[PDB]
């Protein structure tokens, strides 16, 4: 067989993994979300509404959650954008207010559908904000529409012009099996942790049918 | 002038071609075909839970450390698959790590944007971090130890820098580039080293002086990976465009054409042989192929793992070879 | 501006390599790889003893 | 920095029961197997208990078995032998080591201060003479002796050598016959067969004076030799 | 005279119910993604599936074969009790699933803070014991006690079928609910199955035990047409609970090449 200092060595790796492996149950539960904008959005709006990487969590209804918002890598995201590829789903962060600055929302459609059909990241829900409705719906009635998208042929506002953009967005989701949830902020609302959360148990609950599946 | 950069660059190209006769497909077809070769699994090591993309063996030739997303770092004993060591990491995501040739230090990095050095051999017999080298702006891409006080990264600012470990300050830095770096391999000597970027080109680097001295290109896309040869007097370069190529540091050029009609997919990882008469390269296909050095006929190939090759490194001594994948699995070939 | 009068100065110190020819190069490496072919294990398989992974 | 410290020791009457406590600092101690050797008041050493690091295996001599046990508690940070029906010879001098087992260890590197009392098959070593005169200057050479062969499969021989100092608690010189403990001068230099096993001081000073020992660790009992002292002729 | 082909058929059961859970064993042992503390269930059916059709049957067709239990008092007197131990195994590791499923579809967060393995475990450990302690109590024959096998057969059958029942309607409507239209025949086909197989193979047997004992005794020659097709579930069962999980889907492909 083998002798005493390998036995030690072996009880020793043994501890190791038992460790490792509480360690790893430990952290399996919480859930990790990641925050994906475009330059001027609300994303530092809704970090701080609550030089590289920045993670902050927070506990509400005895559930943790990860946040993680890369936006100090001024690098290619096509690499690097494998790392987060087992995570429960993502958020997006547009405005409404502006989008004629450039234009704005050309770019940031171009970037939601890059994002949103990718190789691999192609089952994973996406959660849609739209913060800042005040400016918006102080810019439209004064300076209507325009609106840069031609052809749009509907009433002038309100919630017209809101839903047509929202529509706009939902598009383009090739994909069954995803869903993208949607929600309009002011800037000064103190829900969005709630919507989040019901956006959060929707999705664990549509993984567990998945399994169950039903499928 | 652009028109006298591009002038120099007309006038070095010719000179170039002037200096090229072989092709290299008429010579070297004499000697004997290695064929086909078998390889066989060894070990497995299964204490990872998530996705690894960094290995290195270490100089005894029987230990190595894994790097992998759920923040730990393994020091593992190949010839038992014992885990030696098992070091907590402060930020969870990590893209690399490095093993120091005398044995007492590891280094790892990643988004953070930081390389930690850790001490092993410590009197409290526990781990610590000696040093935090934060000075890159983009992340970390990896990292190899000149020796146990300077070590050289690169980062995603397009640019590499030396360091001193124990002051913690770098003392050289290089900008020519003009594209993301995504690896580099330090020659045998410890005096001269390459790097692979994102503009599709490869330049060599001078360490002393910390000046670029030659310029490497002709290659279509990304690169991955690069090593140096045995005799640290050429190298291979991985790449995105599911090709591989070796270019001669005193030539100057080009050589091997590495590709298969059949394989349309990226190329995580390479390495030599002791010999350099075998050519390794990880693939995004989840099985990684052995190319003949001089040759360009695939060999052989690797079974496994699910998905998908990441890092793999070549034993001093040669005896193995080692391979990482996404699936939190490593595997030893001989 | 700058970038050009670094890309310049840059371009001239390429210009002084020599460059060596290629098939003496290839010959050397050729040479290199059958000298060393002896002593690597993966090249030539190790009888099933003496191997450190059974 | 790292030092044990432990006081228990007294004079009890033929079995008699007494505990024994050392307390650590200034390491992960709870990450360390810790063994006691004892000392007789005269000459000697021979070990006596051990207990793993998660107290998951613990081990025993003979004439310690059945009459004393080892327990710890990591928060506490402290180390406890328990002496029960202690007998006439059990007298002796006590120490309480420190022992980690992985990949190039060094195991029984640092040893503790120690703590009086009074009252009232296994491999075998052979040392010879017990004492050799030596002076300054010029090299010298001490041979330990065993039964079994240490060389194990794997090809490492198991075999220590310690160094105690007159009045000074003893320390760790060589471990595994081939490699050198750390903070020791190079000139030491561990070399033997498979049976037979010697040693090489070069460039002797005052400093050196004192007794040395051999031990394995391939099977337990851990058995340790005879003590061969040197002078200044 | 056909006999020869009745011992084929019996090999054929052997080997497929063999190669079935030996296949979803290794499928979810060799497989990350597979690595969730749900998984233990479909191990310990599939542990019982492989002792029940490797060891009772062979047994069970020696005898009626020729009409005589050659051997005595021994084994006969263990035999009967391992047989109800291993097939009530399987009826309380199906019920169990079903309410772990439910209880994960409908509040999900509460319960999803209990999965770790040693819930798991100990749900695994208190359906043997419960199992044990109806087994036990109290021309190899059977029991006749009526106070005995009606309560076995109730207990055995009547509870888990009814929360079977209750917990997959429960989660069709569920479903449905959140349906708000091409999947709706796609799963509601899927359903069906997984409670579907479940009764019609073992709903006669106990059916006829709670009649045919108790009320009037009516034998027929179908009795033993029911005992096998009270065996051939713990086959059907573990390709109904992979069949439609990808990851099995992806275990069982990649074992296949
Ligand atoms: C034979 C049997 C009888 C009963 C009684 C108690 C109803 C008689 C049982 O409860 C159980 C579980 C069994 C086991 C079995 N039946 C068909 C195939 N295997």
């Amino acid at each position: 067989t083998l002798s005493a200092e390998e036995r030690a060595a072996l009880e020793r790796s043994k501890a190791i993994e038992k460790n490792l492996k509480e360690d790893g149950i430990s952290a399996a539960k919480d859930v990790k979300l990641l925050l994906l904008g475009a330059g001027e959005s609300g994303k530092s709006t809704i970090v701080k509404q609550m030089t590289g990487i920045v993670e902050t969590h927070f506990t509400f209804k005895n559930l943790h959650f990860r946040l993680f918002d890369v936006g100090g890598q001024r690098s290619e995201r096509k690499k690097w954008i494998h790392c987060f590829e087992d995570v429960t789903a993502i958020i997006f962060c547009v405005a409404l207010s502006g989008y004629d600055q450039v234009n704005r929302m050309h770019e940031s459609l171009m970037l939601f559908d890059s994002i949103c059909n990718n190789k691999f990241f192609i089952d994973t829900s996406i959660i849609l904000f739209l913060n800042k409705k005040d400016l918006f719906g102080e810019k439209i009635k004064k300076s209507p529409l325009t609106i840069c998208f031609p052809e749009y042929t509907g009433p002038n506002t309100y919630e017209d012009a809101a839903a047509y953009i929202q529509a706009q967005f939902e598009s383009k989701n090739r994909s069954p099996n995803k869903e993208i949830y949607c929600h309009m902020t002011c800037a000064t609302d103190t829900n969005n942790i709630q919507v989040v959360f019901d956006a959060v148990t929707d999705i664990i609950i549509a993984n567990n049918l998945r399994g169950c599946g039903l499928y | 002038l652009r028109q006298e950069a591009e002038q120099l660059k007309n006038q070095i190209r010719d000179a170039r071609k002037a200096c090229a006769d072989a092709t290299l497909s008429q010579i070297t077809n004499n000697i004997d075909p290695v064929g086909r070769i078998q390889m066989r699994t060894r070990r497995t090591l299964r204490g990872h839970l998530a996705k690894i993309y960094a290995m290195h063996w270490g100089t005894d030739s029987r230990l190595l450390v894994s790097a992998s997303q759920d923040g730990k770092l393994i020091i593992w004993d190949s010839y038992t698959t014992n885990k030696v060591h098992a070091i907590p990491l402060r930020s969870s995501w990590v893209m690399t790590c490095a093993y120091a040739p005398s044995g007492n230090y590891v280094a790892c990095g990643g988004l953070d944007n930081i390389c930690s050095i850790y001490n092993l051999k410590t009197r409290e017999g526990n781990v610590r971090v000696s040093r935090e080298l934060a000075g890159h702006t983009g992340y970390l891409s990896c990292c190899r130890f000149l020796d146990d006080n300077q070590i050289v990264t690169s980062s995603g600012d397009t640019t590499c820098a030396l360091w001193d470990i124990e002051t913690g300050q770098q003392t050289t830095t290089f900008t020519g580039h003009t594209g993301d770096v995504m690896s580099l391999s330090l020659a045998p000597d410890t005096r001269l080293f390459v790097s692979g970027a994102c503009d599709a080109s490869a330049k060599l680097w001078d360490v002393r002086e910390g000046m670029c001295r030659q310029t490497f290109t002709g290659h279509e896309s990304d690169i991955n990976a690069i090593c140096f040869f045995p005799n640290g007097n050429a190298f291979a370069t991985g790449s995105d465009d599911a090709t591989c190529r070796l270019f001669d540091l005193r030539a100057d050029q080009e050589l091997m054409t590495y590709s298969h009609d059949n394989i349309i997919c990226g190329i995580t990882s390479v390495s030599f042989s002791k010999s350099g008469r075998l050519l390794l390269a990880g693939y995004d296909d989840f099985n990684c192929n052995v190319w003949d050095a001089l040759k360009a006929d695939r060999a052989g190939v690797l079974a496994g793992h699910d998905n998908r090759v990441s890092c793999l490194g070549v034993t001093d001594d040669g005896m193995a070879v080692a391979t990482g994948s996404w699936d939190s699995f490593l595997k030893i070939w001989n | 501006i700058a970038q050009a009068r670094k890309l310049v100065e840059q371009l001239k110190m390429e210009a002084n390599i020599d460059r060596i020819k290629v098939s003496k190069a290839a010959a050397d490496l050729m040479a290199y790889c059958e000298a060393h072919a002896k002593e690597d294990p993966l090249l030539t398989p190790v009888p099933a003893s003496e191997n450190p992974f059974r | 920095d790292v030092q044990l410290v432990e006081s228990g020791g007294g004079l009890v009457q033929p079995g008699g029961s007494r505990k024994l406590s050392c307390s650590a600092s200034g390491f992960a101690f709870s990450s360390f197997g810790m063994h006691w050797v004892r000392q007789a008041p005269e000459k000697g050493l021979e070990w006596v208990a051990y207990i793993s690091s998660g107290s998951g295996t613990i081990y025993y001599a003979d004439t310690v078995k059945g009459r004393f046990t080892i327990s710890r508690d990591d928060p506490k940070n402290t180390l406890f032998l328990q002496m029960t029906s202690l007998r006439s010879e059990d007298t002796a001098m006590y120490y309480c080591v420190r022992s980690i087992y992985y990949y190039g260890s060094s195991p029984f590197d640092f040893w503790g201060q120690g703590t009086t009392l009074t009252v009232s098959s296994d491999i075998v070593m052979t040392q010879a003479t017990s004492s050799v005169p030596v002076t300054p200057g010029e090299s010298v050479s001490i041979s330990c002796r065993s039964s079994k062969s240490l060389l194990h499969s794997n090809g490492n021989t198991y075999l220590y050598w310690f160094l105690q100092r007159p009045g000074q608690s003893p320390q760790l010189l060589i471990y595994r016959m081939s490699n050198l403990a750390s903070g020791v001068p190079d000139r030491f230099s561990g070399s033997g067969s498979g049976t037979a096993f010697t040693l090489t001081i070069s460039r002797l000073e005052a400093e050196d004076v004192g007794v040395y020992y051999c031990m394995q660790h391939l099977e337990y009992p851990l058995t340790f030799g005879a003590g061969t002292k040197l002078e200044l002729k | 005279q056909v006999t020869l082909t009745l011992v084929c058929l019996a090999g054929l059961l052997m080997l497929l119910t063999v190669f079935g859970n030996v296949l979803v064993i290794i499928a979810v042992f060799t497989s990350r993604a597979l690595k969730a503390p749900q998984n233990l269930f479909l191990v310990s059916l599939a542990s019982a599936d492989i002792l029940v059709a490797t060891l009772v049957i062979p047994f069970s067709l020696a005898n009626e074969v020729m009409g005589y239990w050659y051997f005595g008092k021994a084994w006969c007197e263990i035999y009967l009790a391992l047989d109800v131990l291993f097939c009530t195994s399987s009826i309380v590791h199906l019920c169990a699933i079903s309410l772990d499923r439910y209880w994960s579809i409908t509040q999900a967060i509460e319960y999803n803070l209990k999965r770790t393995p040693r819930r798991i475990k100990a749900i695994i450990i208190t359906v043997w014991v419960i199992s044990a302690v109806i087994s036990f109590p109290p021309r190899c024959e059977i029991n006749d006690q009526k106070w005995y096998v009606i309560s076995s057969c109730i207990g055995s059958f009547f509870a888990p079928c009814l929360i079977m029942i209750l917990v997959y309607v429960r989660i069709y409507q569920i479903a449905k609910r959140r349906t708000r239209q091409n999947r709706e025949k796609r799963f509601t086909f899927v359903l069906a199955v997984v409670i579907g197989v479940f009764v019609v193979c073992w709903f006669p047997f106990f059916f006829t035990y709670t009649l045919t004992a108790v009320g009037c005794s009516v034998p027929r020659t179908l009795f033993k047409f029911f005992f096998w097709f009270g065996y051939c579930n713990s086959s059907l069962n573990p390709v109904i609970y992979t069949i439609f999980n990808h990851d099995f889907r992806r275990a069982f492909k990649k074992i296949l090449c």
